[PDB]
Order: structure tokens, then C-alpha cells, then sequence
């Protein structure tokens, strides 16, 4: 509902106001590497679905709160419908990229395989599909027009998710530690190291984003609900625009491959 | 469909021959391959014992990995026209004999192979196994034949562990790409089949370096 | 022994030697004759219409 | 004898250098003077070949215009139909280290070589339904680089050994020897009525043989390293070659020298192959910077190019009736332009 | 190169018998398979097809849910189940092996034969001619016509000649048009357009002599003519 900051409803536009604009301007100069193999696709797709969310939710959230706009019971279900596939179409990209990377120290000779240009569109666009079926959920007090399920069903399909890349991401980082020091005594580490330097950079940065967010979600379900919280949600809501300025920093900056590539040409 | 009869049995052709090609091209990336080089005096025809006109293939499977190695050094043309064939092979391995170092343009012939090939254009991302063969024949020859008719600038014990040590850091450092190649020296006994284990070990150490670097994880 | 093959490089050069050669201007009006009198069916420097060419699609 | 190397063989190459400055009153680059460009030529991919796993290295049109074959370092040989994108044959190899193929202008059979030194013949017309080896001519000591069918019965090889030959099929004999280079043979081209060939070698000079013979009648010494590629003009009496050294040359049969060269500033990679368009107005050449140049022969203006592959160009040809242009690369492609 | 079927013999209407065909000197596994079916004192009638690596399959329609086609490759084996038996199925019948690619000739080698007893939209194809007398060293002609012109847009016409002797199987003679079938003398040849089609026999032999069929290959149902013999 219309609770707000008394004046302070542009000052957040403040902060607001930069964060939204690396975003639109990192993932272009990111995507512009169409080095088009079967693992820069997912990294492209990551760097999309933060501009389809950088629109739609800087200025959707600028209707509100600043100048309230209204709407009727479906101009509402299908603006929030447009962000939550936005929401939802990053961790369909961050699952499929642990993914290729787990089986390549797994299944250390499988790599080249499995993973071509067939897949990344066999289970790629397939994860669109499960936004397309959300919309269809909606076509048949934190938020206006909104039930407990929807909110409480659309948490199973990201803390679940989000459960395993911790899983990816600490087996990589042991069984290439095991791999570096049995190897530093039958041949008479390096690896596990450099798998930390980026590990826990990846591992930080997505736990305070999808962190604190969702913890608040669970507190309107059971806690006794009040404006006096509705102001930090608001604050804190922009860590995503925060996210979608990390990814482009965390993902396509140490891959060297490009690194040197754009620095070159 | 606007295709007639004959036209639609002969795609049905085309299909069926793209997936016996597929079926090959599958089969055929379970085995990794070897290039041999190295100017060939004593120990290069050894090492094929101890694993078991153009030029000649060998296989073997050892604990679930199978290989192929290839001998090229009977051909006898520009070497500059046909080495780029072999862009793309997993590894090199370079066969050395530590009992050449007074009979010393043998030596330094030796070390004029392995400059060229260790920095190729060609050869820009492939890593190096090293191996110092006759290691029985080198254990006197330092007594009774002194070191310095090898190399004048080693100042040092004729003890034959500075000696072995020394002639390693002469052709490691022969290495200007110390960021995307690396060496592995082992010193080949002939009476242990550990020559075989050695290969195994650095072969997988070399593939897990390559797909860490296909994701982006390095 | 070399001095064998000496012999042979000087019963090649005298072969080589003693040809009747004409003078540039007369071999370079014949080139230009030729890509005359051939230039109408030559598909690639005059494109063909697209009933011609079964390479359409 | 004494002093014989100085004075009898180096004077003979001083009457002839002199009598090539008595013939060459003018150049060709004056006389191919006011005539009309050719305009800028673009072409477009009207085809686009899949099913190679590694690099190709080599390709030949059949005589019809319609089929072709080419040859890979994983050990397939294929017979494509190009106008609806089938495959016909997929033929194996004993060995994977292929260099060349080519085929029979009768259209029953094909040939094959590499770096084991044999010269692989292939039946297409069996009652069997299948492709089956047909014989196989050993005799040379070095990697084979290049091969060419006269009829159904004679093929001539050139090899690394510095040599070339002429074989029999019937037996598997050798019935003729080319012995004059001094390095590595690299590439043959036969003459449109089939009298005479030409050859070129890392020695940096080129060869006019006769097939009856077997003796050489002229020497060609223009570049600065080695020859990689070769091809006659259709009227049959000149021929061009391209070398290591970013250059690409016209020479006369009759006028017994160099015409002109083929070059420019921003172009510092070797040249790969070669090939004359019909009616012989363009020259096309495919360099090592993955590009594809396309030339005016008597002007030596560069009038386009096609640049549609993603690594090295390694081999082209032009179709007999003249229609399309195909090109191989280390990327395993095949692509028709028009 | 030979194939040899077996089985048949005499059955009651409604019973149920199993043919086979064995295949010797080829390479079985890349050639397509017919069989093909010849009633006494009449003409030739196409029955069934199975194409190499089993994956396409038709029926004519007068026996399409009584029979089944199958092939056992590891075996060089041809089969044809047949259920519910009528009179109408008495019969010799032939296998036939094709193959299909650019300048292939389909349909060049046929079996002997082997006869069953039965106790007791398509284009049409018309040749009316019948027992025309000639003497060796002369000139004579034939034809047949097309209710369907088969001239496809690709270019080609598909219209097939084969010849009958007395005591044996059918031969092929020219395939899709004016093409001549290996083995085949040179004083044989095609010609036509359209619908109207002729094959011409320069001066005979002694050996010219028996019946003529022809045959669409422009889509299924195959359809053959009847025949055209020739007495000397
Ligand atoms: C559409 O008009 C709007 O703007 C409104 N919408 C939101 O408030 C908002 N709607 N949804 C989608 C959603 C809501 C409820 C559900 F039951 C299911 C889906 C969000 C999802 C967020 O994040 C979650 C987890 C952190 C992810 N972080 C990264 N991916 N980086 C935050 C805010 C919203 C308005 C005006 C501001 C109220």
C-alpha cells in the first residue's frame, strides 16, 4: 500500500539513480562479444536478464511511491508478472552455469561431450518455460493483489535453487584440493588456491543479495506485519540493482579469455 | 512436399551416413595422443619397449585411459612444411640421453631441437614431458670423464647431484612461456615400470588445467 | 664424386638456352585478346539471373 | 676439370638473363592501359557443407559441376552433391595424415595420399554397391603432396623427395622420373590439352615438363622463398604462382618471364592456394589471414573480397562451366560463393 | 551376386505361410528391398518395400493389413508373413533389391522365383499393343502411355523398361529415361516426353524375343503396364 518515506521518496531515487545506470551500460558492453562457445551463452543470458529487469522495475517502482499511480486487478498481475519472470530468469541462468562447470572436474575427460551448442538449448530455453508457466499461474501486506501460496510457491523455486550452487561451487574447491597435494607428493598446491580466489567472491556477493530479501518475505507470513518494517523493505528491495551490477564484475571480467580480448581489439 | 520418390530415399541416405560419422567422432575422443621427438641417439626406442617408412602409431591401455603415441623421425623433409599436422596433440614427450654430455655437441645438439619446438607458433598452449635417459652409464663417466668439457661456466662438485640438477635448470629455462606450458622432468630408470605412471599422472594434471580454462573458472 | 654432376648442369643450361623467344608487347596483346572474346559467359564478373543460377536456394 | 664449376656454368646463366632484357621491350602493366575496370564483386554463401570433425586439407570438383570430394585429418574421404547439400560416399582411410585427393574426369574413380608415401586408388563402380580399394603405388621416399588423373589409367604424383613421377595403373609401376629440383615439390597443374605440367618447389623456382618425354625445357626464378600453390591460365600459355612470401605472380610460356606481381602494404601472410576464373579476367587467391582476395589479372587493382571463414583458408577450385567457387578451411567448412 | 527365395507349396483359403529370400554376394545391408508379383498367364503388380535401415515401410492397398515385411540384416534374410489367404493370391513371386543416390539405376537385379498355390488416384498405365510378328535384322518400336505426365520440376522423368524371356526373370533394360543399364547391348535405346514414351530395337538378334513392361517410379503405388510380346 502507499506507505513511504515523507520526502525522503526522491532521495531514494539517489541511490537508485546510479545503480540503475552501470547496469544498463555494463551488460551491452558485456554482450557485445558476439569466443561464442557453448559456456559464453549462459554468460550472455545472465547479462539480458538483468536489463528486461533493469526497465521494468526502475521505472514500474518509480510509479509508485514518489507520484502513486493505481491500477485495476490486472494492470497490477501483469506488470508483476513481467518482473517476476525478470526476477526468476537470472537463477535459470547462474543453475545452468554450475552446471557445466561441476561435471568438468566430475567427469574431468566428459567435458567436451556432453556440453555443445545442442545443449544450451535443449534445458536454456526451457527454463523460460517455467516463467511462461508462472504467468499462466497468475492467468488462472507487502503486495496489492497477492496470495501466501504464490508468495510462499515462488520461494520453493529459488531457495531450493539457490541450495544447490553452494553445493557446485564447495565440491570444486575439495576435490580439486584433493587432486592438487596427491599430486605434490607422488610427484616429488596452486589449483586449489586460485579456485579460492573466486569462489568466495561468487559465494559472498550471492548471499547478500538473495539473502536478506527473502528473509523478509518470511516475516509477513508469520510475524505481525506494520508499516515500520514496509520502509527497510524498501530500501533494501535495490540490493538488486546491485546484483545486476556484480555479475558483469564477477563472471565475465575474470574469465581472461576475454579479459585480454577486449583489452587487445 | 515438392521431393519425389527417388529424392526422399536418397536423404534417408545422407541421414543414415551422418550418424555413423557422429558414432566415430565419439569413439575416436576416448583415446588420448603423444607426440615423440627428441634427436634421437640411444633412449627413444627404449621407451616403446617399456610401454609395448612415413611414420608409426602404437596403442596401449593402461588403468582404464588408453593412448596413442607417434614416432616422426624417419621421414627426413623440412621439418617446417608437415609439424603443423600435430596442432592439437594433448602433450610432447622429449626423450634425452644424460649419457651425451662428453662425446658435448651431442649435448648441445640436443638442446638445439628443443628451442625450436618448445617455442613454435604452433605449439603455443601445449605442455612438455621431459625425460633423462641412461641414467646407469652416467654414474661413473662423472669420475672418471670431469664435467666442464659439457658446460664451461659449471663451477661446481662433480658429486653427480649437482650434475644431474644442473643440466636440468639449462634446458627449463629454455622455457619463454612460463604462463601457458609447463615442464615435467623424470629421470627414467629401465628396470621399474613406473615410466608408465609417470605419464599417467602428468596427462591428467594437463586436461584438468584445460577445461578449469574452457568455463572461465580460471 | 661431384664432378659428375657438373657435367649434367652445364647439358641442361645448353638446352635451355637456344629457344626462340618473342618480345613482351606480342604476349601481352595476346592475354588481352582472350578475356575478350570470352567475356560474355563467365558468370562471376556478370551476374546471371536468378532463373539461371540453381545455387538460388 | 680445374675451374670448371666458374667458368662454362656461370656463363651460361649470363646468356640467358641477357636474352630475356632482349625480348622485354615493354611491359604488360603500359599496354593494359585505358581499358575498363572491373567494379567491385561481391559475392554471397549460397551453400554451407557440415559433417568434417577435424581440418580440411584438400578438395576437387568433378567434371559435371555438380559433385565433389574432399579430404580431412580424421580419416574420411566424402563425394558431396552440391546442389541439394547430400552426402553420397563416406569412404574410410587406412591412415589419418591425408594431404591431397583428386578426381577421375570420366568420374569412376578417385585417388588419395599423404604422409605415408602411397598413392591410393578407389573403384566408385562395383557390383557390390560399396567402395573398395583398387591398388596402391609405393615408391616414393618422402610425403606426397599432390596428384593428377590424365585418363583412366595414368596419375602423376609430386612428392617431399624432391621429385615427381609418372605411374601406370594396369601395373603398379612407375614408367617415368622427374629428377631437376633441389627442394620439396609442393604442388602440380596439368595443361588443358594434357602435353605438359608444371611444378613448384621450396628451392623458390618453377618447372615446364613433357610427359612424353621427360625432360625439363624452362626454369622461372622470381620469388623469395618457397612456392605453396600453382595454376595454368585457360588459353595454356601462362601460369601463376603463389609463394611464403605474400606475393602472388604472373609469367609468360612464350615470352620465357615474369609479367607481374600481385601485392600490397597491409598484406603480410603467405598464400595458401590459387585459381583462375573462366575466361581468365580474375585471379582468386586464399591467404593465412583467414581472408580469401579476389584479383583484376591485367590491371593488378585487388577488385574484392570474401571473407566468410573463421581460421585458415587451405584450398579452392572453380567449377568447369564456371558458376561457383568453393573454399576449404582449418575450420571444417566448406562454402559455395556466387 | 544371387537371391533365392523359398517357402511356398499349396494351402487352404485362410490359412497362413512365411516366404523367405537368401542374399549372397553383395552388401545386403545398403540396398532396399521389393517383392513383386506375377499371376499365371498375366502381368506384373507391385507388393510391398522395406527401405535400408527399416525405417520406411508401404503396402499396395489389396494387401495392406493381411501381410508384413521384415528384414534380418546379421542374416542377409528376407521375410513376408501372410495371413487370411484368398484365390486371388495364387501367384510366382520375385524380390527385386534397389538403391538410391544421385546417378544411381534402381530395380537391376532379380530374384528366380517361387510359386504359391491357393486352393480353390494411381496413375494407369496403357501399352496396347500385343503380339506384333517380326523378323530378325528389322526395325521395331514400342510405346506406352501416361494418364500422368511424369516429368518432375527437378528435371527428371522416371519411366523404367524391362524384358521377360521365356523360362526366366525380368531384366532391366533402361532406366529413368534414355539411360542404358550395364551389360545391355547398344542397339537398344529410349525416347519420349511427357506422356507418350517409345523404346526403339535397331536390327534383332535371335534372343530379342519375349515380353515388354514399363513402369512409373513417380510416387507410390508403383504401377507396371501390361505387356507387349513379340512372336518372330
Ligand atoms: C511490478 O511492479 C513493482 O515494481 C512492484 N514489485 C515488487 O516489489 C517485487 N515484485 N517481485 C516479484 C514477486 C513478488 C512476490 C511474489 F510472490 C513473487 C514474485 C519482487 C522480487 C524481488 O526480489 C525477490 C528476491 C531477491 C532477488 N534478487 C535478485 N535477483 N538480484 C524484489 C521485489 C519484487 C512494487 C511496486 C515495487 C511493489
Amino acid at each position: 500500500f502507499m506507505v513511504l518515506n515523507p520526502s525522503q521518496q526522491l532521495a531514494i531515487a539517489v541511490l537508485s539513480l546510479t545503480l540503475g545506470t552501470f547496469t544498463v551500460l555494463e551488460n551491452l558492453l558485456v554482450l557485445c562479444v558476439i569466443r561464442c562457445r557453448p559456456s559464453y551463452h549462459f554468460i550472455g543470458s545472465l547479462a539480458v536478464a538483468d536489463l528486461l529487469g533493469s526497465v521494468i522495475f526502475v521505472y514500474s517502482f518509480i510509479d509508485f511511491h514518489v507520484f502513486h499511480r493505481k491500477d485495476s486487478r490486472n494492470v497490477f498481475l501483469f506488470k508483476l508478472g513481467g518482473v517476476t519472470a525478470s526476477f526468476t530468469a537470472s537463477v535459470g541462468s547462474l543453475f545452468l552455469t554450475a552446471i557445466d562447470r561441476y561435471i568438468s572436474i566430475h567427469r574431468p575427460l566428459a567435458y567436451k561431450r556432453i556440453v555443445t551448442r545442442p545443449k544450451a538449448v535443449v534445458a536454456f530455453c526451457l527454463m523460460w518455460t517455467i516463467a511462461i508457466v508462472i504467468a499462466v499461474l497468475p492467468l488462472l501486506d507487502i503486495f496489492p493483489h497477492i496470495d501466501e501460496t504464490y508468495l510462499m510457491f515462488w520461494i520453493g523455486v529459488t531457495s531450493v535453487l539457490l541450495l544447490f550452487i553452494v553445493y557446485a561451487y564447495m565440491y570444486i574447491l575439495w576435490k580439486a584440493h584433493s587432486h592438487a597435494v596427491r599430486m605434490i607428493q607422488r610427484g616429488t598446491a596452486r589449483m586449489d588456491i586460485r579456485l579460492a580466489k573466486t569462489l568466495v567472491l561468487i559465494l559472498v556477493v550471492l548471499i547478500i543479495c538473495w539473502g536478506p530479501l527473502l528473509a523478509i518475505m518470511v516475516y509477513d507470513v508469520f510475524g505481525k506485519m506494520n508499516k515500520l518494517i514496509k520502509t527497510v523493505f524498501a530500501f533494501c528491495s535495490m540490493l538488486c540493482l546491485l546484483n545486476s551490477t556484480v555479475n558483469p564484475i564477477i563472471y565475465a571480467l575474470r574469465s581472461k579469455d576475454l579479459r585480454h580480448a577486449f583489452r587487445s581489439m | 512436399c515438392t521431393l519425389s520418390a527417388e529424392d526422399k530415399a536418397a536423404v534417408e541416405r545422407s541421414k543414415m551416413i551422418d550418424r555413423n560419422l557422429r558414432e566415430d567422432g565419439e569413439k575416436a575422443a576416448r583415446e588420448v595422443k603423444l607426440l615423440l621427438l627428441g634427436a634421437g641417439e640411444s633412449g627413444k626406442s627404449t621407451i616403446v619397449k617399456q610401454m609395448k617408412t612415413g611414420i608409426v602409431e602404437t596403442h596401449f591401455t593402461f588403468k582404464d585411459l588408453h593412448f596413442k603415441m607417434f614416432d616422426v623421425g624417419g621421414q627426413r623433409s623440412e621439418r617446417k612444411k608437415w609439424i603443423h599436422c600435430f596442432e592439437g596433440v594433448t602433450a610432447i614427450i622429449f626423450c634425452v640421453a644424460l649419457s651425451d654430455y662428453d662425446l658435448m655437441n651431442r649435448m648441445h645438439e640436443s638442446m638445439k631441437l628443443f628451442d625450436s619446438i618448445c617455442n613454435n607458433k604452433w605449439f603455443t598452449d601445449t605442455s612438455i614431458i621431459l625425460f633423462l635417459n641412461k641414467k646407469d652409464l652416467f654414474e661413473e663417466k662423472i669420475k672418471k670423464s670431469p664435467l666442464t668439457i659439457c658446460y664451461p661456466e659449471y663451477a661446481g662438485s662433480n658429486t653427480y647431484e649437482e650434475a644431474a640438477a644442473y643440466i636440468q635448470c639449462q634446458f627449463e629455462d629454455l622455457n619463454k612461456r612460463k604462463d601457458t606450458k609447463e615442464i615435467y622432468t623424470h629421470f627414467t630408470c629401465a628396470t621399474d615400470t613406473k615410466n608408465v605412471q609417470f605419464v599417467f599422472d602428468a596427462v591428467t594434471d594437463v586436461i584438468i588445467k584445460n577445461n578449469l580454462k574452457d568455463c572461465g573458472l580460471f | 664424386a661431384s664432378i659428375a654432376q657438373a657435367r649434367k648442369l652445364v647439358e641442361q643450361l645448353k638446352m635451355e638456352a637456344n629457344i626462340d623467344r618473342i618480345k613482351v608487347s606480342k604476349a601481352a596483346a595476346d592475354l588481352m585478346a582472350y578475356c575478350e572474346a570470352h567475356a560474355k559467359e563467365d558468370p562471376l564478373l556478370t551476374p546471371v539471373p536468378a532463373s539461371e543460377n540453381p545455387f538460388r536456394e | 676439370e680445374l675451374d670448371q664449376l666458374r667458368q662454362e656454368a656461370e656463363q651460361l646463366k649470363n646468356q640467358i638473363r641477357d636474352a630475356r632484357k632482349a625480348c622485354a621491350d615493354a611491359t604488360l602493366s603500359q599496354i593494359t592501359n585505358n581499358i575498363d575496370p572491373v567494379g567491385r564483386i561481391q559475392m554471397r554463401t549460397r551453400r554451407t557443407l557440415r559433417g568434417h570433425l577435424a581440418k580440411i586439407y584438400a578438395m576437387h570438383w568433378g567434371t559435371d559441376s555438380r559433385l565433389l570430394v574432399s579430404a580431412s585429418q580424421d580419416g574420411k574421404l566424402i563425394i558431396w552433391d552440391s546442389y541439394t547439400t547430400n552426402k553420397v560416399h563416406a569412404i574410410p582411410l587406412r591412415s589419418s595424415w591425408v594431404m591431397t585427393c583428386a578426381y577421375a574426369p570420366s568420374g569412376n574413380y578417385v585417388a588419395c595420399g599423404g604422409l605415408d608415401n602411397i598413392c591410393s586408388i578407389y573403384n566408385l563402380k562395383t557390383r557390390e554397391g560399396n567402395v573398395r580399394v583398387s591398388r596402391e603405388l609405393a615408391g616414393h621416399t618422402g610425403y606426397l603432396s599432390c596428384c593428377r588423373f590424365l585418363d583412366d589409367n595414368q596419375i602423376v604424383t609430386s612428392s617431399g623427395d624432391t621429385t615427381c613421377a609418372l605411374w601406370d595403373i594396369e601395373t603398379g609401376q612407375q614408367t617415368t622420373t622427374f629428377t631437376g629440383h633441389t627442394g620439396d615439390v609442393m604442388s602440380l597443374s596439368l595443361a588443358p590439352d594434357t602435353r605438359l605440367f608444371v611444378s613448384g618447389a621450396c628451392d623458390a623456382s618453377a618447372k615446364l615438363w613433357d610427359v612424353r618425354e621427360g625432360m625439363c625445357r624452362q626454369t622461372f626464378t622470381g620469388h623469395e622463398s618457397d612456392i605453396n600453390a600453382i595454376c595454368f591460365f585457360p588459353n595454356g600459355n601462362a601460369f601463376a604462382t603463389g609463394s611464403d612470401d605474400a606475393t602472388c605472380r604472373l609469367f609468360d610460356l612464350r615470352a620465357d618471364q615474369e609479367l607481374m606481381t600481385y601485392s600490397h602494404d597491409n598484406i603480410i601472410c603467405g598464400i595458401t592456394s590459387v585459381s583462375f576464373s573462366k575466361s581468365g579476367r580474375l585471379l582468386l587467391a586464399g591467404y593465412d589471414d583467414f581472408n580469401c582476395n579476389v584479383w583484376d589479372a591485367l590491371k593488378a587493382d585487388r577488385a574484392g573480397v570474401l571473407a566468410g571463414h573463421d581460421n585458415r583458408v587451405s584450398c579452392l577450385g572453380v567449377t568447369d562451366d564456371g558458376m561457383a567457387v568453393a573454399t576449404g578451411s582449418w575450420d571444417s567448412f566448406l562454402k559455395i560463393w556466387n | 551376386v544371387q537371391l533365392v527365395e523359398s517357402g511356398g507349396g499349396l494351402v487352404q483359403p485362410g490359412g497362413s505361410r512365411k516366404l523367405s529370400c537368401s542374399a549372397s554376394g553383395f552388401a545386403f545391408s545398403s540396398f532396399g528391398m521389393h517383392w513383386v508379383r506375377q499371376a499365371p498367364e498375366k502381368g506384373l503388380e507391385w507388393v510391398a518395400y522395406i527401405s535400408s535401415g527399416s525405417g520406411t515401410i508401404y503396402y499396395a492397398d489389396t494387401v495392406k493389413g493381411r501381410f508384413t515385411i521384415s528384414r534380418d540384416d546379421p542374416k542377409n534374410t528376407l521375410f513376408l508373413q501372410m495371413t487370411s489367404l484368398r484365390s486371388e493370391d495364387t501367384a510366382m513371386y520375385y524380390c527385386v533389391r534397389s538403391i538410391y543416390y544421385y546417378g544411381s539405376s534402381p530395380f537391376d537385379f532379380w530374384g528366380q522365383g517361387t510359386t504359391l498355390t491357393v486352393s480353390s488416384s494411381d496413375i494407369v498405365m496403357t501399352q496396347a499393343t500385343s503380339s506384333v510378328p517380326v523378323t530378325p535384322g528389322e526395325s521395331v518400336s514400342i510405346s506406352c502411355r501416361s494418364s500422368k505426365s511424369l516429368l518432375h520440376s527437378n528435371g527428371n522423368t522416371y519411366l523404367y523398361w524391362f524384358l521377360q524371356r521365356p523360362g526366366q526373370s525380368p531384366q532391366l533394360l533402361i532406366y529413368r529415361m534414355s539411360n542404358l543399364a550395364s551389360g545391355v547391348p547398344d542397339r537398344f535405346s529410349g525416347s519420349g516426353s511427357g506422356t507418350a514414351f517409345t523404346l526403339t530395337i535397331s536390327r534383332l538378334e535371335a534372343e530379342d524375343v519375349g515380353v515388354y513392361y514399363c513402369m512409373q517410379h513417380l510416387e507410390y503405388p508403383l504401377t507396371f503396364g501390361a505387356g507387349t510380346k513379340l512372336e518372330l
